[PDB]
C-alpha cells in the first residue's frame, strides 16, 4: 500500500 | 532528556524549527549504530524509498516489512520487494473486518545492542516531507553478557509488554525477533508500552489492549489531584449516534482514569487549505463524508490545528497525541503518543453487554508518566522536567466558518497555497 487513496 | 520524543524534520520551515528535529536518515545513521538487521512496522510502504533511506553501507543487510497487505495490495508489495533480496515480509494476521495493522515501529539490531523506534509516520515520502509527525526513541539496549542471569527488564515492564505485543501476531519471523530482545538490557526503559491488537478480549485480558490498557495503567500509576482531557489524530472512526454511544462512555472514561472538557484537536478545511502541502494533505487525513454525516455532534468537540510553539501550524499533522492538562495547561498529568487514531477500530469497543473488548487493528504507543521519572505531574514547555507539547495550548476551538477537513468531497471555491483545488474522484 503507497497510500491511503 | 529523559523523554526521547522527537519531531519529524520539516522541508520549507526555517532551520531553527528542524534543529531538534530528526529525519528518518538521521534514525537509521550509522552514528545510531552499526546495523546487522532490521524491522519496520508499519501501513504504508515504499519500498525503493525506504531502501534508499538506509545508508549505502547498510542497504545489503536483513530488512523485514511487518504490514496487513491482502490479495492484489499484497501482490504489489511483494512486487515491490523482489527486487531487493535482503527483505523479506510478514503479514498480519487481520481476521477482522476493516482493521489494518496501522503500528509504526521499528526494530534496529546493532553490533553494539538494540534500538526500538515507535513513531507516527508511514514509510513513504510524503509522511516524512511537510507533516508533523513524532517520534519516540529507546536508547540503545545493551546485549546481556552471556555470562549472567538478569531479566534486562525496566520498572515499566516494557520488554515484557513489547514480547506479549510480538507474541499476539503469531508470526515465524517474529519470534526471532522476540528471541533477538529476550537477549536484550530494556532495564533503562521509562516509558509504557500501550498496544491494540485484533480480538475480543474477555475477563483479565480487557486490561491487556486499547483503552482498557491505558485505563489499567493510569489506575496503577498515576494518581489523583476538572483537568481536561486532549485528543489529537488525523482519522476518524464512526462513533455512534451520539457522544454517549462511545466516546463520552467508555472512551473518556479511560482517559480521566487517575489512581471534564474534552478538547479535540483535528484539522479543519482552512488549516488544509493554506498548509505547505495545500489540499493534497488532505489525502493523510482521511475522514469520508458517509461518516461525517452519522455524526454531526462531534464536530462541536473540535479544535484546530496549531503549532506555532514547533513552527508548525502549516505542517497538517499526521501524528497522534493524547494527555491531560491542568486547567491552565501550564502542566500535564500525562502524555501518549500513538498511532492510534480516534476510532473503535483503534481503540477498542465494549460488545456483549459490556463483558467483551473488540479491536479490530494493530495500534502502538508509548506512555510518558510522571511517576516513571520520579513526579507527579510534568511541566508544559512553552515553545519546542518540561515536557515538549508539540502543538500550542489550550486549543483553539472551531470558528463559526468552520468545517473539519473531509477529504472526499470537494473543494473548489478557494484555492490553496499552491493555487489548486481539490475534487476527489
Ligand atoms: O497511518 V494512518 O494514520
Amino acid at each position: 500500500k503507497l497510500n491511503y487513496k | 532528556n529523559p523523554f526521547q520524543f522527537y519531531l519529524t524534520r520539516v522541508s520549507g520551515v526555517k532551520p531553527k524549527y528542524n534543529s531538534g528535529a530528526l529525519h528518518i536518515k538521521d534514525i537509521l545513521s550509522p552514528l545510531f549504530g552499526t546495523l546487522v538487521s532490521s524491522a519496520q512496522f508499519n501501513y504504508c510502504f515504499d519500498v525503493d524509498w525506504l531502501v534508499k533511506q538506509y545508508p549505502p553501507e547498510f542497504r545489503k543487510k536483513p530488512i523485514l516489512l511487518v504490514h496487513g497487505d491482502k490479495r492484489e495490495a499484497k501482490a504489489h508489495l511483494h512486487a515491490q520487494a523482489k527486487p531487493y533480496e535482503n527483505i523479506s515480509l510478514c503479514q498480519a494476521k487481520l481476521d477482522i473486518a476493516f482493521g489494518t495493522h496501522h503500528t509504526k515501529m521499528m526494530l534496529l539490531l546493532y553490533e553494539e545492542g538494540l534500538r526500538v523506534v515507535i513513531h507516527t509516520s508511514n514509510l513513504i515520502h510524503a509522511d516524512w516531507h511537510q507533516k508533523t509527525q513524532g517520534i519516540w526513541l529507546s536508547p540503545l539496549y545493551p546485549r546481556i553478557a552471556d555470562g549472567t542471569h538478569k531479566s534486562g527488564e525496566s520498572p515499566t515492564h516494557f520488554k515484557a509488554n513489547l514480547i506479549s505485543y510480538l507474541t499476539a501476531y503469531n508470526a515465524p519471523s517474529l519470534k526471532e525477533w522476540i528471541d533477538v530482545i529476550h537477549k536484550h538490557d530494556l532495564s533503562e526503559t521509562n516509558v509504557y508500552l500501550i498496544g491494540s491488537t485484533p480480538g475480543r478480549f474477555q475477563g483479565s485480558q480487557k486490561d491487556n489492549w486499547g483503552h482498557f490498557r491505558l485505563k489499567k495503567l493510569l489506575k496503577d500509576h498515576a494518581s489523583s489531584m476538572s483537568w481536561p482531557v486532549v485528543g489529537q489524530f488525523s482519522s476518524v472512526g464512526s462513533l455512534g449516534a451520539d457522544e454517549s454511544k462511545w466516546l463520552c462512555s467508555e472512551f473518556k472514561e479511560s482517559m480521566l482514569t487517575l489512581g471534564v472538557p474534552l478538547y479535540l484537536i483535528y484539522p479543519s478545511v482552512e488549516n488544509v487549505r493554506t498548509s505547505l502541502e495545500g489540499y493534497p494533505a488532505g489525502g493523510s487525513l482521511p475522514y469520508s463524508i458517509q461518516t461525517a454525516e452519522k455524526q454531526n455532534w462531534l464536530h462541536s468537540y473540535f479544535h484546530k490545528w496549531s503549532a506555532e510553539t514547533s513552527g508548525r501550524s502549516n505542517a497538517m499533522p499526521h501524528i497522534k497525541t493524547y494527555m491531560r492538562p491542568s486547567p491552565d495547561f501550564s502542566k500535564i498529568a500525562w502524555f501518549l503518543v500513538t498511532s492510534a487514531n480516534l476510532s473503535k477500530a483503534a481503540w477498542g469497543a465494549l460488545e456483549k453487554n459490556g463483558t467483551q473488548l473488540m479491536i479490530r487493528s494493530y495500534e502502538l504507543g508509548v506512555l510518558f508518566l510522571p511517576s516513571a521519572l520520579g513526579l507527579d505531574s510534568f511541566k508544559v514547555k512553552q515553545k519546542f522536567a518540561t515536557f515538549p507539547v508539540p502543538y500550542d495550548l489550550p486549543p483553539e476551538l472551531y470558528g463559526s466558518k468552520d468545517r473539519p477537513w473531509i477529504w472526499n468531497i470537494p473543494y473548489v471555491k478557494a484555492p490553496d497555497t499552491h493555487g489548486n483545488m481539490w475534487v476527489p474522484s
